[PDB]
């Protein structure tokens, strides 16, 4: 999820814009 | 710098990169 990719690894901005609404 | 996305400091990025707020996932 979210916290595995963007807080225990490092996410890019396109991974964290997947979780948009 | 510490690239870690973590708790509120995700809300906020998220927040920052999404406008409308997105999705908990």
């Amino acid at each position: 999820g979210i916290v595995e990719q963007c807080c225990t690894s490092i996410c890019s901005l396109y991974q964290l814009e997947n979780y948009c609404n | 710098v510490n690239q870690h996305l973590c708790g509120s400091h995700l809300v906020e990025a998220l927040y920052l990169v999404c406008g409308e707020r997105g999705f908990f996932p």
